[PDB]
C-alpha cells in the first residue's frame, strides 16, 4: 500500500516520481536522504524506512534507490513485487539502469508509470503486454490482458517454431573453515526461449522423483527437488493433481520451473588453501584445487578468488596450471583457468611480502569463492522426458535445450 | 590391427608410472617431493591443499601427487582414489603421541576396497636424530605383515642428506614394472 | 557451438508410459 | 542398425557373464537427443532380441537389465526405463506397452528366480496397464 | 627478450649490493661509518634515529644504514629488515657487562624468519685497548659456530686507525658476489 513509488539518484535527486493515492506530501523524499545516512553510519539502515508514521520503503537499484513512500499498514511482499515487476519491464525497456535513460525516456516513462498500477494497486505487469500499448517510438489495449492468457499473447506467427531451452545449473557450497561442508544446495533452472507461431501449450515432462514413483517407475536416476516453482503460464491445478505440466509458453526468454533442493554428493571442486602467512615479514598460499567431477567434463573459465592480505604487495606466483592475476581493486587473487578437465589436480605457492607497520584495525577473512561454469553435465541426474508441443492449427515443432552447469553460492570458509 | 608404433616407443622408453604422497603433516613429504622434482631442501608453509609433480628417472615419468595431513584435509583424499596405481605413505618416528592417528588414517586408507592395485610404500622420514626407530620397529608397530594382497616394503630416507631415496625410488619402479 | 553445452533436440512426452 | 549388431554379441557377453544372482558425475554427449522408447520402437527392439537370441530364457537380473538398458540408451538415446516388469508374484510383465519381453518365474517376491520370455501379444495387449491402472495415469 | 644492455653494463660494473649496521650504542658504529665513507674519526653524538648513507669500492655501491642500540631503538630493527640484503654486527668487547646484552640482542635478531638470507658480518669494534679480546674468543662467547645456515666472518678493526677494514670488505665482497 505505498502511496507514491519515486525513482532516486545517488546524490539524493529524484529521477523521477509519481503519486498514486495521494496520502503523503511529496517533499517527504527530502528527509530521506538524511534518515538513510544517520542508518548507515549508525548500522540501522533498512530497505523500508520510516519517516514519522509514513514508512519509506527503498530498493537499490543499478544507480538510483527505487524508495515507494507510503502511509498505512500496505502489503510490504506486495509493494516489493510491484517494484520487481517495475524493474524487470524497466530491464525489458532500457538496455541500461542509469541515469542517462531515466532522463531520456522520460515521455514514455510517464505513462507507463501511470498504466502499471493505479491508487496502489498495481494492473499492468506484462513486459510484452505492456510494449503493446505503451511505445517510445496509442491503440486501444489488447484483449490479451483482458482475456485469461496474459502470458501468451494469440496472432503471433514465425516462419519456424524453435525453442531453446536452458538446463542451468547453480552449485551452492558452503565449506567451512573446519573443512566440512556446510550448506550445499543446487538450485535447478528450467528456462526456454520460445520463438514459435501462434499459442503453443507446452506440456512438460522430465525425470522426477515424484512423478516415477507416482507412475511407479521409481527404480532409475530421478531428480527429487525439494523446491518445484513454475512460472506463471505454469497451471497450479495440473501440477496438483497429478504432476501434469501444462502451459502456454510466452513470447521470449522465461523460466518456466525451477527446482531447488539440498545435495548429497561430494563438492565437484575440492580446493584445500594453506596460509604460511608470516608475522608481518611474508606470507604462503598453499591452495591446492581437486576436481571431483568427472573427467569427461571440463569446467570452463575456472576463477578460483583466493583473498590475499589487504595490505599485500609485492606477490609472487609459483602455480602449475591456470594464470593467477592479483587484481588490487577485489584485494584477492583469482586462480583463473580456462579449462579445468575434470579430475583436474592444480597447485599453486603464493609468496608476497607484507609491511614493517601493523595494521590499525583487521581486515576480517572473506570466504574463498570460485567462478567454475562447466556446461553439459547434468549433477542432479534429471533427464527431461517429453514437452507436449500443441497448436491449434498443427505445426511440427523442433525443440532445443542445453543444460549448464556453473558455480553458484560454492563458497570456502578461510582459516 | 597394428602393435609396431608401441615396439618402437618402447624400444627407446615409453612407460611412466604413477605415484602417491600421502601421510601426516610435517612428515617430511613436502620436503621429500622437492628433493625428488628439485634436489634442494626448501622450506614452505603447511600444505593446505596438496601438490602435484612429476620425476623423471629410469625412464618412467613418475608422477606423484603430494597430499598433507591435516583434520580438514584427511578426507579429502578420497578425490586422489580415481585414476591411482600407487601410493605412498609416510610415517613420522619422531612423533610418538601421532603414531596412534597416523595408523588410524593408515588403516582407513587402505580399507578401501579402490585403492587395491596401489602398493603399500612406507618411507621412513625424520632419519636425523637419535629417537628414530629402524626399518623393523616401525614396520612391526605399523603391523605392515599383516596387510593381505598388499606388498609393502620399508625404506629409510633422510630428507636433510637424501640418502635413501633411490633404493625407494627403485622397489617402486621394480613393483610397478616387472620387465627387463 | 556454444558455451555451457550444445542444444540437443526434446522429445514430446514419455513414449514409455502410453 | 550396424551398431546395435555390433552391440548385441558383446552385451549379450557381459550379460552371460553377470551372475543371476567408481566414476561420478552425469556425463551426457553433446547434441543426442534423448527421449524415453516409443511401442514402435520398443517391438522393434523386443523384435531384434529374439532373432538374434540371448534375451529370451535368460535368468533375469538386475544387474543384467541395468547393462541392457545402459547399452541401448548408448546405442539409441532411450532412457533405461521403459524396460520395467509388472508387480509380483509371478510373471512381471513390460511397463511400457509395445515391449515383446518379460519376465516369469522359472521354479518373498525378490526371492524368486524370473527368466525373460517373448510375448507377442504385449506388444498388442495391455496387460500391465490393466494390472495397474493406477501406474498407468 | 634481450639482455644485451644488462651485459654491456656488467662489463664495467653493474652490481651494488647493500650492507647494514646494528650494534649496541656507543659501539663504534657512527664513528665505523665515518671512516668508510670518509676516512677519519668523526665525533657525533649517540644516535637517537639513524645514520644512512653509500660507499662506491670495487664497483659495488654498498649502502650502509647506521641502526642504534637505545633500549627504545632495540626493537626497531624490524624495520629495516626490509629491503636488506646486508647486515654488519660491531660487537663492543670493552663492556662485559653488556656484552650478554648485546648476544641476546643478536640472537633475537637472528631468529627472524625474513632475514634469512643475510649471512653474518661481524665486526670486532674497539680493537685498540689491552682488554679486547681475540677474534675467537668473542666468536665462541657469542656461538657463532651454532648458526645454522648463517654465513658468518669475524674481522677486528681498530676505530681509531682502521685497520682490517678493507679485509672485511673483500670478505664481504667474496661472500656476496660469486663470480670472477
Ligand atoms: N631439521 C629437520 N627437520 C625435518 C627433517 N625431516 C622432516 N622435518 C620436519 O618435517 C617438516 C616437513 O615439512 P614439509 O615437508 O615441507 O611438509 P609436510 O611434510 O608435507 O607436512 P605438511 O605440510 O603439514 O603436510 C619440516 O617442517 C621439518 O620441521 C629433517 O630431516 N631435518
Ligand atoms: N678512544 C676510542 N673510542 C672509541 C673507539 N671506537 C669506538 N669508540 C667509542 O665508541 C663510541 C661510538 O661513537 P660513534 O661511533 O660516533 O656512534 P655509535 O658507535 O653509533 O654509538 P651510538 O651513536 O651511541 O649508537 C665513541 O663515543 C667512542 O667513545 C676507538 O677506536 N677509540
Ligand atoms: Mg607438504
Ligand atoms: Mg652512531
Amino acid at each position: 500500500s505505498a502511496s507514491a513509488v519515486y525513482v532516486l539518484d545517488l546524490k539524493g535527486k529524484v529521477l523521477i516520481c509519481r503519486n498514486y493515492r495521494g496520502d503523503v506530501d511529496m517533499s517527504e523524499v527530502e528527509h530521506f536522504m538524511p534518515i538513510l545516512m544517520e542508518k548507515e553510519e549508525e548500522g540501522m539502515l533498512s530497505p523500508i524506512l520510516a519517516h514519522g508514521g509514513v514508512r519509506f520503503m527503498w530498493i537499490k537499484h543499478n544507480n538510483l534507490y527505487l524508495v515507494a513512500t507510503s502511509k498505512k499498514n500496505a502489503c510490504v511482499s506486495l509493494v516489493f513485487s510491484f517494484l520487481y515487476k517495475v524493474v524487470q519491464v524497466f530491464s525489458e525497456y532500457f538496455k541500461e539502469l542509469e541515469e542517462e535513460s531515466i532522463r531520456d525516456n522520460f515521455v514514455i516513462i510517464y505513462e507507463l508509470l501511470d498504466e502499471l498500477m493505479d491508487f496502489g494497486y498495481p494492473q499492468t505487469t506484462d513486459s510484452k503486454i505492456l510494449q503493446e500499448y505503451i511505445t517510445q517510438e496509442a491503440p486501444r489495449p489488447p484483449a490479451t490482458v483482458t482475456n485469461a492468457v496474459s502470458w501468451r499473447s494469440e496472432g503471433i506467427k514465425y516462419r519456424k517454431n524453435e525453442v531453446f531451452l536452458d538446463v542451468i545449473e547453480a552449485v551452492n557450497l558452503l565449506v567451512s573453515a573446519n573443512g566440512n561442508v556446510l550448506r550445499s544446495e543446487i538450485v535447478g533452472s528450467i528456462k526456454m526461449r520460445v520463438f514459435l507461431s501462434g499459442m503453443p501449450e507446452l506440456r512438460l515432462g522430465l525425470n522426477d522423483k515424484v512423478l516415477f514413483d507416482n507412475t511407479g517407475r521409481g527404480k532409475s536416476k530421478s531428480v527429487e527437488l525439494e523446491d518445484v516453482k513454475f512460472h506463471q503460464c505454469v497451471r497450479l491445478s495440473r501440477f496438483e493433481n497429478d504432476r501434469t505440466i501444462s502451459f502456454i509458453p510466452p513470447d521470449g526468454e522465461f523460466e518456466l520451473m525451477s527446482y531447488r533442493l539440498n545435495t548429497h554428493v561430494k563438492p565437484l571442486i575440492w580446493i584445500e588453501s594453506v596460509i604460511e602467512k608470516h608475522s608481518h615479514s611474508r606470507i604462503e598460499y598453499m591452495v591446492k584445487a581437486k576436481s571431483q567431477f568427472k573427467r569427461r567434463s571440463t569446467a570452463n573459465n575456472v576463477e578460483i578468488h583466493i583473498p590475499v592480505p589487504n595490505d599485500a604487495d609485492s606477490p609472487k606466483f609459483k602455480t602449475t596450471v591456470g594464470s593467477v592475476k592479483w587484481v588490487p581493486e577485489n584485494s584477492e587473487i583469482v586462480w583463473s583457468v580456462k579449462s579445468f578437465p575434470g579430475g583436474k589436480e592444480y597447485l599453486m605457492r603464493a609468496h608476497f611480502g607484507l609491511p614493517s607497520v601493523e595494521a590499525e584495525d583487521k581486515e576480517g577473512k572473506p570466504p574463498i569463492s570460485v567462478k567454475f561454469e562447466i556446461p553439459y553435465f547434468t549433477t542432479s541426474g534429471i533427464q527431461v522426458r517429453y514437452l507436449k508441443i500443441i497448436e491449434k492449427s498443427g505445426y511440427q515443432a523442433l525443440p532445443w535445450v542445453r543444460y549448464i552447469t556453473q558455480n553458484g553460492d560454492y563458497q570456502l570458509r578461510t582459516q | 590391427g597394428n602393435i609396431f608404433a608401441n615396439l618402437f616407443k618402447g624400444l627407446f622408453g615409453k612407460k611412466e608410472m604413477r605415484i602417491l604422497m600421502v601421510g601426516l603433516d610435517a612428515a617430511g613429504k613436502t620436503t621429500i617431493l622437492y628433493k625428488l622434482k628439485l634436489g634442494e631442501i626448501v622450506t614452505t608453509i603447511p600444505t593446505i591443499g596438496f601438490n602435484v609433480e612429476t620425476v623423471e628417472y629410469k625412464n618412467i615419468s613418475f608422477t606423484v601427487w603430494d597430499v598433507g595431513g591435516q583434520d580438514k584435509i584427511r578426507p579429502l583424499w578420497r578425490h586422489y582414489f580415481q585414476n591411482t596405481q600407487g601410493l605412498i605413505f609416510v610415517v613420522d618416528s619422531n612423533d610418538r603421541e601421532r603414531v596412534n592417528e597416523a595408523r588410524e588414517e593408515l588403516m582407513r586408507m587402505l580399507a578401501e576396497d579402490e585403492l587395491r592395485d596401489a602398493v603399500l610404500l612406507v618411507f621412513a622420514n625424520k632419519q636425523d636424530l637419535p629417537n628414530a626407530m629402524n626399518a623393523a620397529e616401525i614396520t612391526d608397530k605399523l603391523g605392515l605383515h599383516s596387510l593381505r594382497h598388499r606388498n609393502w616394503y620399508i625404506q629409510a630416507t633422510c630428507a636433510t642428506s637424501g640418502d635413501g631415496l633411490y633404493e625407494g625410488l627403485d622397489w617402486l619402479s621394480n613393483q610397478l614394472r616387472n620387465q627387463k | 557451438d556454444r558455451k555451457g553445452g550444445s542444444y540437443s533436440q526434446a522429445a514430446g512426452s514419455d513414449s514409455a508410459q502410453s | 542398425s550396424k551398431s546395435s549388431v555390433i552391440g548385441w554379441p558383446a552385451v549379450r557377453e557381459r550379460m552371460r557373464r553377470a551372475e543371476p544372482a567408481e566414476e561420478v558425475g552425469f556425463p551426457v554427449t553433446p547434441q543426442v537427443p534423448l527421449r524415453p522408447m516409443t511401442y514402435k520402437a520398443a517391438v522393434d527392439l523386443s523384435h531384434f532380441l529374439k532373432e538374434k537370441g540371448g534375451l529370451e530364457g535368460l535368468i533375469h537380473s538386475q544387474r543384467r537389465q541395468d547393462i541392457l538398458d545402459l547399452w541401448i540408451y548408448h546405442t539409441q538415446g532411450y532412457f533405461p526405463d521403459w524396460q520395467n516388469y509388472t508387480p509380483g508374484p509371478g510373471v512381471r510383465y513390460p511397463l511400457t506397452f509395445g515391449w515383446c519381453y518379460k519376465l516369469v518365474p522359472v521354479e518373498d517376491p525378490e526371492r524368486e528366480v524370473l527368466e525373460w520370455r517373448f510375448d507377442s501379444r504385449l506388444a498388442f495387449h495391455h496387460v500391465a496397464r490393466e494390472l495397474h491402472p493406477e501406474y498407468f495415469k
